[PDB]
């Protein structure tokens, strides 16, 4: 299945044009760029890989654009997300994240139920790739 | 004579930690506005009227409230604004209810005055940092959805009445899995003979669960807690918490002290908190009496609620854009500045106070998706009814369509596209690679 | 089309379980008004506009609401009075927040309806069977008070703000010993920088006792226990409780679940409830939207409070006497009779529920009290402000002349005395033998 | 003190006429007519000896008077009192109370303040004449 | 024994100058003037009778001296006092009360000891002269 | 470079929600006293030394102090005063730990600063407003005890240690009865081998209730709740309540969290909380480190003890007068205006906080009356130690001899005697009728 984590994982993948625009939008909302990565897809799995630092005070999107591409050459089999973060005082936090690279499968999650009392259930969701070692998924 | 007892006072200087209310008077018919506003300031401060010697056992003056400005309404030669200071030691920190029992309870004059309708407070800085604020608000709703830069898209079950558990978790499960970031409980639905509250909340919890499994988001269902009594809304608020809904709701007629309860309670047990408050009810379309949105705007963002609906500009909602927009900077914005055409009568700083998330519900669909982003913002839910549950090819695939529209809309707009104008194109072009997108287009377009 | 989809129905027949609502409908120019009443119906009810399958998974008749009658509003051309049913089973059994979240919630139309007034209910026996009614109610409240056949007397403290607990103490104290059934807290005093509520609540507590002791009374102060959240409340609910307080007031601003909550509390451990509901507030003079008082009195009488402001019909409050009457009625009676110029537009029996006292207040004084026992009759507290603070001879005496002109006018009523006519001088008589009265008299005859 | 318990107890004490025109409009009301003594006038005093069994279905004051003539001279020094009941269904209770006789002094309450926890008083009022036996008092 | 009430009640009984005087005080604090009198001395009697209403905006001692030796005629085996209370914001009370008459003789108090759980004791005091009406103590 | 990084600010503007520091700084040797001040604030607010990339997602300046003004102080080279301000959304609300964590914790800067104390701290209207303020108050806690017009009078049982519970129990009914206000434990005394606490409780209550009905006054012995655990803290405190007493105290060793935690339960539980602190301790006469006195009475003034230690001016406590006096002032009044010789460096509104009550304790006697009162007004607990137990009469004589000296100095004060200048004959005048007292006005004259 489409994992619809991002801004804009309802839309195709996005093409590099489009997603030099998007660099265009977080350089002109003044954001800190960075590049993460991952292939434990989890909802909650809120800490993916960085891959470098984050960009600050950047004014040309090529150089994002080329670790993008550097990124994707290195995991290629990875998720791999643009996110954009704000200073503005009582934001503080991201405010743009989407997909750049998907894995060319997606098996998507086990569901698992746990009885508990009378009739509730205690869920997990586990992301099929993450039954094996990260060096042998997708 | 109101003017003469001190309660007018062209001259008082406003202080920083008044709290200052600007009302719409209608003077009752030869009367002058001056004693009008005297009388509303006079009454909601003090009820007497003869020689009272215990007044001066007290700092008298403290406790009467200042009509201090009167200008007439534009466009109106027998309407007046009204601006009233109170001495913060009047209010009891923390409380909607002695606020609200303060400002709108004691303003008479049955005498002086014909109509009278609140229309904005400026509540004092050391006032506001006496409440707690949205239990969640806007920035960490996002952080625990993991969902940023775009609105979110709920609808309510649909009919809002009647199906089992089963066949409502049914519902539930379509809608979110097609793309839906929500679901809701109808303010309607808390626990009837044809369905009790305990099982919705069970088979629902499956649905939500299933579909956070099926997308690999995180998914909520707003749960309405509302009950006749505050121990009921606990059990509820309770089983909520056991089976880790990430959001409840509560209607706004629970009344003012369930809902700071509820919003502590949020704050403690790291849930969202959505109000519903009915966007047109009897209480609407008055230019005359009562009071303004706005206001309950301001005192539910101090109560700490995380989402209200706020209005929508399109659809079958007809507001003016403007005081709409006026709504949401109440909610979102860390100050406010004085704007008459968007009825923002005073400059006000929200002090630090969390956002609040306005919500848009109405007759909207996905073929408004342009006026709906350039009028309303990011910070928005946009609530589709029979724009999901009936799109000729299932509830997954009306979510979808909306879902694309709003996602396509976005990037438009973050490409400077001017969307505002290439809306229906770009919609159109999104559509092409969207079926559903493509069939709900079409349907929506005998509309015009 | 809203007549089509089944919500309009001229032939439906009102069963003994609906719940029934009147609404006065103002129709968007040029909509028929047989449209306009539907539309109501047909959003109070339902929130669809498309092809929904999921309605054909339950017995969808039965959650739609019927406009069933609508006749033409006399005197007024375009305003219509719509009647609507409303299945039991909808509704949360023994809850406020329900009944008003699905009556005067979703009652859209934006299309059809300019302007909506939810004017009267026919709450249905077994639906009303479902509250407790008051805590105490007017029976119970005589008897624990040894006090028949007149009306009950009380005042708000002047200064309602201001004075510091043992100061705040001496004038309950006064005004109780000089003849006073009640004192009562503002509803604007709960807790304050300038005074802390147990300071109040535990010098109050003294002065009641004192005066008991100089009366052979029993005697009562309303301590507001008003706070912004449930468990404050409780705290000092329970202290009131702790002390051996006869009664509490709470503000209507808490909201229905809180006054729920408190209801119950209040049949729980003995104590007589006083709803403040402010008797002139910015929701007041409409014709036009939102509710008439009628409804939120059968409201109140269903949640459980024991006392509400009613209205007075002289004085400052100038009230149709006969809407008045009706709203009396409505809070006294076991059975209330159509009758349209009271504004009841239903039959109702309030299957044995409990009475509720009204309490009147106003500038209403002592040289009024034939009028008053004319207009309000044996069962209401009669509540006069500077009429008793400001007797140039002190609290003791303004309370003995309200007093002795309430005895003399009820022992000329008992005695069959045509006293509407002759109420003057039936005072004057009294105040021959009461100089606190004849001081009253005069004062108040600058007035007329 | 005059002790104001009673529906017409800040008036001067009811003439016979007075009490008589009081009768007849409990009559007109269907009450039972009850007359109640005590020399324990304590306002939680609930229950008055009975001087007679209520009378009911009365259509002329004068037999009423006349018990309550008696009853102030059996009692002269006693708080004596007329009641007038109600059987209307909803109300099944007291409508009307009031004083016909008077002790020629009454000395009022003894206030009692017993100390309880942090600054509460448990409070209770006695009658000073109760301090003394029934036989005599006032 | 003597009742020690009073911000003066370890001094001999104020002479009429010294009265004199702390009502100049009282004045020049621009407080309020009250008179009060009671025969129940407990200490928690916080309600004491007032003889008329306190005083405002007063400028000179004498209509001062003249209650107060009027309530002194009228109530002479009473306790009576002088307050004056202060409207500066953040005060809002009695900033000075002391005796002006006292009965010929104070008895003082009973000290009852009501037994409760463990070794604990509810305390009450009951002043004796309340143990009659108030028109025989003193 | 600390005055680089943005640390050091001579242009910025204090904002009326800012929190602001003057330390008295010596920079260590050859540093620019420019760059010390920096130096403090830029640790006092963030501890880092090197390219941290991670203070870019984050509104970086909002968290940096600014060490905005540096004077050099008066009649000493090489020491300056610095002002630091602090944004107010560093700090947790009603928070004292979070204050003192953050103000004077990470001062660091052990290569620019050789010295550091901190002098004064002006706490903002809206930061003030989120602190309860002390439990009962001056005013309150007069109309408890009813006692006006005059300080009360109190002394430590003597010997503070030894006594079994029914010895100790005599001291107390002892002085109460001769004419103390308040009798109380000594800081030291909680519960021992030599006696345990309960026992003393028991004891002190039997002779606090003696005293009541010997006197006819409301008496009072400090019940000494300090303990090792909170718990513990809460059972001894909760007997002082069951038992009725009118105050218990505590010692300023428990720490902050302890104090904040019994302040409330003080005011929830109507108690008066006295708060010890040792007049001399270690911790005393430093001119050089640590943190001046008068901001432990801001900080215990909001977290909301009743009485504090404050300082007298003469007997063995030799204090600067005008530095105590500005102690008194930040414990009493509703504002506090700058004025450097009574070291208040700011301008101050207590947003209606509550006053506490100064204590005065030391070598004072009787025979400096007329110096106590010019020196520390009326609202003071003056206490006496061997000055009344060893009264060569009795304890009883020595209570009265204070309490007459007292009573009779307020006496001369409220007649505009120059009580000053006159206050020995004044003294001596009362002795005349007092035999106590001339017996202890002679006993102190080999003194002078
Ligand atoms: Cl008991
Ligand atoms: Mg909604
Ligand atoms: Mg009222
Ligand atoms: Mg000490």
């Amino acid at each position: 299945m489409r994992i619809t984590q991002g801004t804009f994982s309802f839309l195709p993948d996005l093409t590099d044009e489009q997603i030099k625009k998007q660099i265009d939008y977080m350089i002109s909302k003044k954001l800190a760029i960075g590049i993460e990565y991952t292939n434990d897809i989890h909802p909650r799995n809120s800490f993916w890989e960085m891959w470098g630092l984050p960009l600050f005070e950047v004014t040309d999107p090529a150089p994002v654009l080329f670790e993008i591409n550097a990124c994707r050459k290195a995991k290629s089999n990875f998720y791999i997300k643009v996110v954009g973060f704000s200073s503005e005082r009582g934001i503080e936090s991201t405010i743009i994240s989407f997909i750049v690279n998907r894995p060319k499968h997606e098996p998507g999650f086990n569901l698992i139920r746990q009885e508990d009392k009378s009739r509730s259930i205690k869920y997990s969701i586990q992301a099929y790739e993450t039954y094996k070692p990260e060096d042998q998924r997708y | 004579p109101y003017a003469k007892m001190g309660y007018w006072n062209p001259d008082y200087q406003v202080k920083d930690t008044d709290v200052l209310a600007l009302f719409r008077v209608t003077p009752q018919p030869g009367v002058d506005p001056i004693e009008a506003a005297a009388a509303v300031a006079g009454e909601s401060s003090t009820a007497t009227w003869t020689v009272v010697w215990t007044d001066l056992l007290t700092a008298a003056d403290l406790y009467r409230a200042k009509a201090y400005k009167v200008d007439q309404v534009p466009n109106n030669p027998e309407q007046y604004f009204a601006y009233i200071a109170y001495e913060l030691d009047l209010f009891e920190e923390g409380s909607i209810a002695n606020l609200t029992a303060s400002i709108i309870g004691n303003v008479f004059g049955f005498k002086a005055v014909k109509a009278l309708r609140l229309e904005d407070m400026r509540l004092p800085f050391a006032y506001i940092k006496t409440f707690q604020g949205p239990a969640t608000g806007v920035i960490l709703e996002r952080e625990r959805l993991d969902k940023f830069g775009r609105p979110l898209l709920g609808c309510t079950t649909k009919p809002k009445l009647g199906l089992s558990g089963k066949n409502y978790g049914r519902v539930v499960y379509e809608a979110l899995k097609g793309g839906l970031d929500f679901v809701k409980d109808d303010e309607n639905i808390n626990s009837q003979p044809f369905m009790r509250w305990r099982e919705r909340y069970l088979f629902v919890m499956e649905a939500v669960n299933k579909a956070a499994a099926a997308t690999g988001e995180v998914k909520g269902h707003y749960l309405n807690v509302t009950a006749a009594t505050m121990e009921e809304m606990y059990a509820r608020a309770q089983l909520a918490k056991e089976l880790g809904s990430v959001i409840i709701m509560i209607d706004l007629v629970i009344g003012y002290t369930a809902i700071q309860t509820m919003a502590k309670w949020a704050r403690d047990n790291d849930m969202i908190l959505h109000l519903h408050r009915a966007g047109n009810s009897t209480y609407s379309r008055q230019k005359n009496h009562g009071m303004n949105f706005r206001v309950i705007c301001k005192w539910m963002r101090m109560a700490g609620v995380d989402h209200i609906h706020a209005g929508t500009v399109v659809g079958k909602l007809e507001g003016d854009p403007i005081i709409t927009r006026g709504f949401y900077k109440t909610l979102l914005l860390p100050k406010l500045e004085r704007n008459l055409q968007e009825g923002l009568f005073f400059d006000m700083d929200w002090a630090s106070l969390r956002k609040v998330m306005p919500v848009a519900s109405g007759g909207i669909h996905a073929g408004q998706m342009h006026q709906l982003i350039h009028y309303l913002g990011e910070d928005v839910v946009l609530q589709f009814g029979g724009g999901t549950i009936g799109h000729p090819d299932g509830i997954q695939s009306g979510a979808t369509a909306n879902r694309v529209a709003l996602e396509a809309m976005i990037l438009a707009r973050n490409e400077n596209r001017d969307f505002l104008t290439e809306g229906p194109e770009i919609l159109r072009e999104a559509a092409k690679n969207c079926g559903a997108l493509r069939t709900a287009l079409d349907l929506w377009k005998d509309i015009t």
